[PDB]
């Protein structure tokens, strides 16, 4: 599992 | 059916200025701590929790039921636009299966323990894609957002720190924060996100918590945090972030190609040779040389990379930034006066058979001033002049590639006044062309792009 | 048949040291000059001309002869190793037709007033190939060449300056050179080459003399220059180049991006956010303003580039540009005895049915040192350690990929020391290694490798 | 017209 906040709103 | 933030919005529909809208939003957002006080104290160097006392503040931004017609109404996909999350055994989980994702899908995902986060809400929403287009105004940077939906006694995601500035809007329910101190000197104002860390890696918080609606929480990039929904209560909260990689050392990466470039076309230091042995005595391996050449040679490295202050062209990368913020901002949100007083309001439209109200042009007589403060950027490139806007920007990030026009040296001046007087008319005839015809081109393409507003409507019903 | 040049290399020849051998190649080159004295007051500086009073003193090195063989024998193109170039009535003109530049097409294209330049002299000339060689290594950079042969009254090429320290020897035949110091500041010590200029462009020359066979004209990257053929005789000249893109500037470009990387993960100052409103008063549209916070981020951005001196990877650096120049350099040339202790001479041949000679392995009593000093460059990249060396380059500039072999850490320190004590012997068994298989092992593969010479002939 | 000096050896 992985990725915290994404501020650019994209993976 | 009211809200403090619906009156607020309200409020700024009736601020001329954009820029002094942005101010205004943005002291609401953290009322009643005054932003002056904020910028310069907390800032970058605190957390920072507002207890609203007030469970109403945000009602209308985003619900958990505009979440749900979201999944119904739009197309919206696990990974592009939702995740599903857990964190269980100390372990983070992601589970979402590829494709759609369905209200049923979601929902049992959310059943089984899963936060659901939705990556892009202001693509969604015109509610949140207004809060952030009138905020990224004040920071001069990008604001973006996830909303973050967590089910009763789980967590969604590990301890961890991110690399933007956060601002928590507790929506619904209640969350239990803990937010801790950067736990080192080189995390202070950390550059990238963390990986998940677990509890043997913490520290103690600085600050733990249960958010209720309306209360926010601020941390800087580096504070790592985590959170739990408990006593059977769901969560719904928005971030909103901002300030990622917009640092004094960013400007510098930019800076310096340049700067040495510049010191080498016009100083001859720059451009001496290097000695022929110079790899006698500098290298890993000559490390502990006792040659003073080698002293010398650093002290060299030293002076002239000092020297190169004075060649770095920092007012043409303040314009690259500039024009890399305008690519990434969020296109405008018109107060109905700006709509009306735009091409956007012209009455012209199709009825019975034609389009009527046809044609109502510019004139000499005409006061006209930019749209809005924060849609435009004037750069210089290649020597060539480009007025970079905002105003057909897609609500999703870099959906559309950079816009822009061509402004012609003529025109150059009037364009300049136009974007440093703000929100003051100016005659057309007055803008400081040489011509009529230069005069009449540049303020009607400047009307038709949707750059430009009119004292009065040209046209009428 | 003996020359100033023939004598010069017998005598390269016994002097062991690389090093030596370099310096004294290049005295030679500017005798009576003294190096010492080129070095410190004229290299970047002057326009030198040495005038030799002998017009032997080059014969060996290239002449049109060997050009003309090299034309018959070798497949010589046409734009890769061949130009035949003209300039008359003010204009650079170039005639090169597509392919093999056979004698016949070359010779009359001579005759029809054109000069012939080969881009490679070192590519088809054993003797090119040591000169630069053996220079390459006193100079710390690549020493290139080309050979220009000009017919009797013409000239070949327009005024310009070239981006290369310049040494023209004087071969064959008589030409009356014009040089200029630089125009302008910004010429001084110029990056890249001019364009070709025409005569309205120029100034007045600061040398004017016809070179003789053996004489010599240095000058500066920057210096405009041009040449011509009179009275009825032709000219062949060798112009040795170096110092391409070697300069403080070449230097600080590959630092800074370092220096400010490590500066943002060491130094919180440098994390720092900028102002949330300098798009405000910074910019083109700004110049003019009168906002003090103006001339603060000004002087912000100054002390901050300022600090980053501190950050800045000099030994790293150093050592990329060392890795570089290794991938640039010509292979060495060996002298006899060189060739005799190290993998080369082994005497293992196949003779009637059979290998003979098998050779003796290495022992820790062997004792050795590097085959020459220049060589070879020890590089630390990702954690990892890597030995780049010169030994397996073409004679091409970069016509095989840079050659590397990793040095395990339990070996580095041995490999160090070989590397800072040529040429100094060193018994296997003194090597600082943890064990004998790693004496041995180190030893063996640097020495299989042709990196690595014995006392002795292992047979 | 074309090019002077190639250090490098090659087009
Ligand atoms: O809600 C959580 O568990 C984590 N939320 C965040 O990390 C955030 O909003 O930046
Ligand atoms: O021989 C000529 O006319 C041209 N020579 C040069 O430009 C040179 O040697 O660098
Ligand atoms: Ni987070
Ligand atoms: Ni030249």
């Amino acid at each position: 599992g992985g990725g915290n906040h994404q501020h650019i709103g994209k993976p | 059916w009211d809200s403090p933030l619906r009156r607020v919005l309200a409020e700024l529909n009736r601020i001329p200025s954009s820029r002094r809208r942005a101010a205004r939003l943005f002291e609401w957002l953290i009322a009643p701590m005054p932003p002056d006080h904020f910028y310069r104290r907390l800032w970058e160097r605190e957390a920072v929790l507002v207890r609203r006392q007030d469970h109403t503040y945000y009602q209308g931004l985003f619900s958990t039921a505009d979440l749900d017609s979201m999944l119904r109404n739009e197309e919206v996909q696990f990974g592009q636009h939702l995740d599903a999350a857990r964190y269980i055994n100390g372990r983070r989980e992601t589970l979402n299966p590829p494709g759609r994702a369905l209200p049923a899908a979601a929902w049992s995902l959310y059943q089984a323990g899963c936060s659901l986060r939705l990556l892009c809400p202001q693509a969604f929403s015109t509610t949140v894609w207004q809060f952030l287009a009138v905020l990224q105004e004040q920071f001069g940077s990008m604001a973006g957002s996830n909303v973050y939906l967590t089910p009763p006694n789980s967590q969604g995601f590990a301890p961890h720190y991110d690399d933007i500035e956060a601002f928590v809007l507790q929506l619904e329910g209640r969350k239990l924060w803990r937010v801790y101190r950067p736990r080192v000197p080189t995390e202070e104002l950390a550059l990238t996100s963390s990986p998940n860390f677990s509890q043997d890696d913490l520290g103690e918080p600085v600050l733990q918590t249960v958010l209720e609606p309306g209360d926010l929480l601020y941390f800087p990039r580096g504070f790592i945090h985590q959170a739990e929904c408990q006593d059977g209560v769901h969560s719904l909260h928005l971030t909103l972030s901002t300030y990622q990689r917009n640092t004094w050392g960013d400007f510098l990466e930019a800076i310096l190609p340049l700067a040495v470039q510049a010191a080498m076309e016009e100083n001859v230091e720059f451009r001496r040779g290097l000695p022929r042995d110079f790899m006698d005595y500098m290298g890993a391996q000559h490390s502990d040389s006792k040659d003073p050449r080698r002293t010398a040679f650093m002290e060299k490295v030293r002076v002239l990379v000092a020297r190169l202050g004075h060649f770095a062209p920092v007012d043409a990368v303040a314009d690259q930034r500039a024009k890399d913020f305008i690519h990434d901002s969020l296109p405008p949100v018109l107060t109905d006066r700006e709509r009306a007083l735009s091409v956007y309001g012209l009455p012209i439209r199709w009825e019975a058979g034609e389009p009527v109200n046809v044609g109502a042009q510019l004139t000499t007589e005409t006061e006209v001033h930019m749209l809005q403060d924060g849609i435009a950027r004037l750069v210089g490139e290649g020597g060539h002049l480009f007025l970079y806007y905002t105003v057909e920007n897609s609500r999703v990030y870099h959906l559309e590639e950079p816009k822009c026009l061509e402004i012609y040296p003529q025109q150059a001046d009037a364009m300049e006044l136009l974007l440093g007087s703000y929100p003051e008319f100016v005659r057309v005839g007055d803008l400081p062309c040489d011509s009529v015809e230069d005069q009449l081109s540049l303020a009607t393409t400047l009307y038709d792009k949707g750059l430009l507003l009119t004292k009065m409507p040209l046209a009428l019903n």
